[PDB]
């Protein structure tokens, strides 16, 4: 919601 | 006869029925305008209570108190403080002084809720200071000063704003000699020259048998009412 | 007791009602207050954990090992060898589509799972969450879909209902075109949260293989831990034991900003709670400062009897601290008849407020839960009682070094 | 003159100097008080700046406001763009918005088509990548994909893209058949944010020629807002006859009105600080007329009114609440916009910035003229016992 | 001769400079074990002030006071402590009781302040009370008893654990004839059989004529000392 910002594509797929 | 101050049954009940001791019923005094009135008595005797109850601070539970047609407890409580700032002079036993405030503004403070105008009022206190002496002790704090000092500001304050009855309980009880001559000269030429009625408790006998009334309340019964002239 | 009983002949001894008991009233309103709020906080907090443990975590794959080039030829020996690395409880195959669910003129884009129904029964907790179904008539090769219920209620559509499935199924050749439209049948709805629902939606393995045209192949591999917290080393771990050419991923990698903010959040409530616990202990160092300036004559008493210097101390330590208890316990009350009742609390309060809280589908559960663990009811009441000590040790330090008759006189 | 109740006020509030502990016992209330503005004012300046990033990353990429026609699409003859004139609107420009469903040859995926004339710039314009956005020509069919949207569909620059939109379908005996056409992607658009995921540009001929729309007309007029989040507000308005106002509130608004109760929570979760700070200035009071009270009787056998005892115990109990309020305010504004400098020296949790601050100032005024407020509240009560209490009876 | 005290040159000033008095100059007492001395004057000429000092609340202006060798400016004030809880008993003026406990507990307070075990103290508090006849109040509120009996409650407190040092500042003042002959009665046996030493200060000449010693602090100078025995 409010911190909603979190990067939406952190996953780097190793 | 009296018109000015009728006081009728004046008397005091804070307990239930049945536990009230029977120390005074139907008791009524004389107080005239002009005359410096003196009681006597021994401490402890109930004398503090009627005259806390003659200060308007409280309503009686039984009896009247009226000037000229007017009762208290129907008038407005502003008139009750302009009665206790410009009309009545009252000392309690203690010093009871403030030790936020300095001597000085201690001693104004009865002019400073007055509401008046600060020019003349200080020049009448610096011209009071420069007569009595006392210049030096300006800034500094009351609890640091002695008992004398401080209840002669206590008197003083009381005789700022010159009240047409000054009430003093025991005012040179905690005074010495030093200090109680010049209160006693003071309280002199004020009786002669400015004639405002004090209202003096006082434990000697030598010091209040010189004064012309003298009214006594012990055990609660008119005993001693004495009037020489 | 221990001859520190003054303290509570000091506490009840109390004359002349009003404003000298209002005062303690009103300390115990500030204690009580922040104690039971911090409470309620962190049991509903803890009521949060408790969901996310059960409805999401337990249904998702908690690993995921999907080939990047070709589908998976050797998934069999993969899985064998993956099942038995340590730290990994179960272990299942799957192939993710994605297609366009039609029915009743309503469409929509949807990923589409497929996985077989005995090895996703161990692999997860999902089908114990499917409102209602056949759990003995589900099964391959019967044209069967089960659908969320947030797509189910989005197509106007409900159980037994058949629908329209529309695959690309897109080839280097001249097949690319005409998309394969297939038909379905549902078969149940699912009730997961209130975002899981929106985009799961299942078939079995052997239909989504047959619906394809391809081998005895899957799209991935899913993988359920014994322990979660840790699950990025140790997927890493299992998919090295295969071919390096796959991708791993965890679902810490989108499920832990749950776990931050459900952390954060308690820290925040516990040192705002903090806070209006040490308001409330400013006014118990107010309290116990007058209640030294009032009893002065009586710890001088005490005093010329030959008390200790660090008697009086402990005399007004010990008022402060039942000053303390008296408004934690009376807080602790509502925290646990709070806590425990929250949920129709909350209930009710939407019934006189008509808004809506936890809903709307950008949180993960449309209510709000509650669970009183008693060991945070502890750590609560301890800190309450430290910050009162802590109040309290100053005011009996000054209580401890005057002497009235030296002072006055 | 002023009121002589304030200098009493005033003075009983500093001395006793030969302990230097009565003073900070009195000055717990203003601490308190100051400590709970300051948690407010910190608190929600960054929340603030949470929601003013959020602001900017997604209504700040989408369209913040849509004026369009009450019946089918709009014609721009007919409503001109001169006439588009409101309050809090600073820019208009033409755009066609519509859901889509975008088929690949590798996956599928649901957006939202943005069709805009290239000669204009819009917010998504500097984060395009290797993709020109005039190049955006009519009847070439050029769409330009976020780049976590073509990470979903699975294609990149020069592949094509089936685009689709349900709600322009055609029904006939073989069904319901969409509109249905083939895009060209030439790049994509890297934003790092959640519009990225499903907004795609178009040219807005091709988009409006799509959607089964006459020639030459859009589905509106795309209007920026100074304060978007007060679009309620400004959903009141008087707008031109024929036409309908839509917002992001059909899209994205149940998420930003979740922040702001979310906000509006940890609003009333800090709050109680100073509410609790309230209640001890209750406590000062009640302590300090017993403390005071031998004095009091003194300014009554004096001219001073009860109604003025009142007063000078409710001014000592507001100077204490306005000082807090407002030092707490001040050192609440110092932290604040300051915490991206501390917050270095240490751990960082975060990635990117470190913590967005938003203060605004009217926020601050409120919350610390609500705090004076509730200290005068409480400060009422105490300050009418000792009016309306006579010394007599305490000490008796 | 005494050795557990030794006083040289005992001075008290309770004043800062400039208003401070000269009145007492040089002046030491002889406090012997086993004697009781009785100390007469009248009332503001340091009568109080000085039993004060004796019992270790505040340090000397001037003057040395040695305890078997050690200094008392350097002594821990835990030795102080120790010393009026076990061996000096110290009586005050006034009342000086404490509202909030009973009789019963103001009496066992001395022996709780030394960590003493329960059971000893509650055995000397029931024999206390079943000696000497206090079982009627077992109805009435500490708080709202009359003077002589809280007087000699407090008596009683000081006479807890028979200290060496018994000191009464006027211990007979609230205390009628009905109370001040048994009073007397149980300070003969106390001396007789304890032996300890009191130090009574009381104003009546008369009653203080029949004290067995009387020590005169007049004019600065010892003049009468008198010890019939
Ligand atoms: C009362 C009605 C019930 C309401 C229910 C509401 C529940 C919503 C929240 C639930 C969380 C669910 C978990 C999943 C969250 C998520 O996925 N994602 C994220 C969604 O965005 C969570 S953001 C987390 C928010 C939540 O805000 C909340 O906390 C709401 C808590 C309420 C939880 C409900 C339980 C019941 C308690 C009710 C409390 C009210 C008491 C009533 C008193 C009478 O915190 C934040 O604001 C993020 C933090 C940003 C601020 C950082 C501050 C930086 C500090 C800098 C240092 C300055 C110096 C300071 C000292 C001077």
């Amino acid at each position: 919601s409010m911190l909603s910002r979190s990067p939406v594509e952190p996953v780097q797929s190793t | 006869n009296k018109i000015l101050l009728q006081c009728d049954n004046l008397c005091k009940r804070y307990q239930e029925g049945s536990v009230q001791t029977d120390v005074l019923h139907n008791v009524s005094f004389s107080v005239g305008e002009g005359e410096m009135m003196a009681i006597v008595g021994s401490s402890g005797s109930g004398k503090s209570t009627l005259l806390h109850l003659l200060g308007g601070l409280d309503t009686p539970t039984s009896g009247d108190v009226i000037f000229n047609g007017q009762p208290m407890s129907k008038l407005s409580s502003a008139a009750k403080a302009e009665l206790r700032n410009q009309k009545l002079g009252f000392i309690y036993q203690f010093h009871h002084l403030l030790p936020d405030f300095t001597a000085l503004e201690n001693v104004a403070m009865p002019l400073l809720i007055g509401k008046k105008k600060p020019a003349e009022i200080n020049s009448r206190a610096l011209e009071m200071l420069k007569a009595v002496g006392l210049d030096h002790r300006a800034n500094h704090r009351p609890s640091e000063l002695s008992g004398g000092e401080r209840q002669r500001v206590a008197i003083a304050r009381a005789l700022v704003n010159n009240p047409r009855l000054v009430l003093a309980d025991e005012p040179t009880g905690n005074l010495d000699a030093r200090n109680a001559d010049s209160i006693f000269q003071l309280l002199g030429e004020l009786n002669r020259l400015q004639g405002t009625a004090f209202l003096v408790v006082t434990h000697d006998l030598q010091l209040a048998k010189r004064m012309s009334r003298q009214l006594e309340m012990r055990d609660g019964r008119l005993t001693a009412e004495l009037s020489l002239m | 007791p221990l001859s520190l009983l003054i303290g509570l002949r000091f506490s009840r001894g109390r004359r002349r009602g009003g404003m000298v008991s209002l005062i303690s009233v009103i300390s115990t309103i500030g204690i009580a207050l922040g104690v039971a709020v911090l409470i309620v906080g962190l049991s509903a907090m803890n009521g949060f954990e408790r969901e996310l443990n059960n409805r999401i975590l337990a249904v998702v794959p908690h690993g995921e090992i999907e080939a990047v080039d070709q589908p998976w030829t050797n998934w069999q020996e993969a899985l064998d060898h993956v099942q038995k690395v340590p730290g990994i409880a179960a272990a299942a195959p799957y192939i993710n589509f994605t297609g366009l669910v039609e029915s009743g003129a309503n469409l929509r884009a949807i990923q589409v799972k497929g996985v077989n129904p005995q090895q996703e029964q161990r692999l997860s907790a999902l089908p114990s969450f499917v409102q209602g179904d056949a759990w003995r008539n589900f099964k391959a090769g019967e044209q069967q879909i089960i659908i969320g219920k947030g797509v189910a209620d989005a197509l106007k559509v409900k159980q037994g209902d058949w629908v329209s499935i529309m695959i690309p199924n897109s080839n280097p050749e001249h097949k690319l075109m005409q998309p394969k439209r297939v038909r379905l049948h549902v078969a149940g709805i699912l009730q997961l949260s209130g975002q899981l629902d929106h985009s799961f939606a299942m078939i079995p393995l052997a239909d989504a293989q047959q619906y394809l045209d391809m081998g005895s192949s899957v799209s991935g591999i899913a993988l359920k831990m014994t322990d979660v917290f840790n699950a990025n080393k140790l997927v890493r771990d299992a998919g090295e034991v295969t071919n390096s050419y796959v991708y791993i991923k965890s679902w810490i990698g989108t499920y832990g900003y749950m776990y931050r903010d459900i952390q954060m959040i308690r820290a925040i409530m516990y040192l705002a709670m903090v806070l209006v616990i040490g308001v409330a202990c400013f006014n118990i160092v107010s309290t116990l400062v007058m209640a030294v300036k009032d009893k002065s004559g009586d710890i001088a008493v005490l005093r010329t009897l030959g008390a200790k210097d660090g008697l009086i101390r402990a005399i007004f330590v010990w008022y402060g601290l039942l000053a303390g208890l008296f408004g934690s316990l009376c807080g602790v009350i509502i925290g646990v008849v709070v806590s425990l009742q929250l949920t129709p609390i909350i209930e009710w309060i939407e019934k006189l407020i008509g808004h809506q809280f936890l809903s709307s589908d950008i949180y993960f559960i449309d209510f709000l839960p509650s669970e009183l663990h008693w060991l945070d009811v502890f750590y609560v009441l301890v800190t309450a009682l430290l910050l009162s000590l802590l109040a309290s040790w100053y005011p009996a330090r000054r209580a401890s070094n005057i002497d009235p008759a030296r002072v006055l006189s | 003159y002023q009121p002589v109740a304030l200098f009493i006020g005033l003075r009983y509030m500093r001395g006793r100097a030969a302990d230097r502990f009565g003073r900070f016992v009195s000055w717990l209330s203003t601490i308190g008080i100051t400590l709970g503005v300051m948690a407010l004012v910190t608190v929600l300046s960054v929340m603030n700046g949470f929601e003013r990033e959020l602001q900017n990353n997604i209504l700040g990429l989408m369209p913040q406001a849509i004026l369009s026609s009450e019946h089918g699409s709009l014609n721009p003859q007919q409503l001109p763009e001169t006439a588009v004139k409101l309050d809090g609107v600073n820019r208009v420009a033409p755009i066609t918005t519509g859901d889509v469903v975008l088929q690949s040859a590798r996956s599928v995926a649901v957006g939202v088509m943005l069709g805009i004339d290239p000669a204009q710039k819009d917010p998504l314009t500097p984060y395009l990548v290797n993709v020109k956005q005039t190049d955006l020509e009519p009847g070439k069919y050029n769409v330009i994909l976020g780049e976590q949207l073509a990470s979903q569909l699975g294609v990149n620059r020069g592949d094509q893209i089936r685009v689709m939109v349900p709600s322009a379908s055609q029904f006939t005996p073989m069904g319901r058949i969409p509109s249905q056409r083939l895009f060209n992607v030439i790049g994509t658009f890297a934003a790092n944010s959640e519009v990225d995921g499903y907004e795609m540009l178009v040219n807005i001929e091709d988009a409006s020629r799509l959607m089964r729309y006459p020639a030459g007309n859009i589905t509106g007029w795309r209007l920026w807002l100074d304060e978007p989040l007060k679009v309620d507000s400004l959903s009141q308005q008087k707008l031109p006859e024929g036409s309908k106002w839509q917002d992001w509130r059909d899209r994205k608004g149940e998420l930003f009105q979740a922040v702001r109760m979310e906000k509006n929570m940890m609003g009333l979760l800090l709050s109680l600080i100073v509410a609790v700070a309230a209640f001890n200035i209750i406590t000062s009071l009640g302590l300090m007329v017993m403390e005071k009270q031998g004095e009091v009787a003194i300014l009554q056998t004096q001219g001073l009114t009860p109604r003025q005892i009142m007063m000078v115990f409710m001014v000592q109990g507001a100077s204490a609440g306005i000082i807090g309020a407002i030092l707490g305010a001040a050192l609440g504004a110092l932290l604040a916009s300051q915490l991206n400098n501390l917050m270095p020296i240490i751990g960082v949790l975060l990635d990117g910035a470190a913590l967005p601050v938003a203060i605004e100032p009217l926020q601050v005024i409120v919350i610390a003229l609500v705090a004076m407020a509730i200290a005068l509240l409480s400060t009422l009560y105490p300050s009418w016992r000792a009016a309306a209490t006579q010394p007599a009876e305490a000490l008796r």
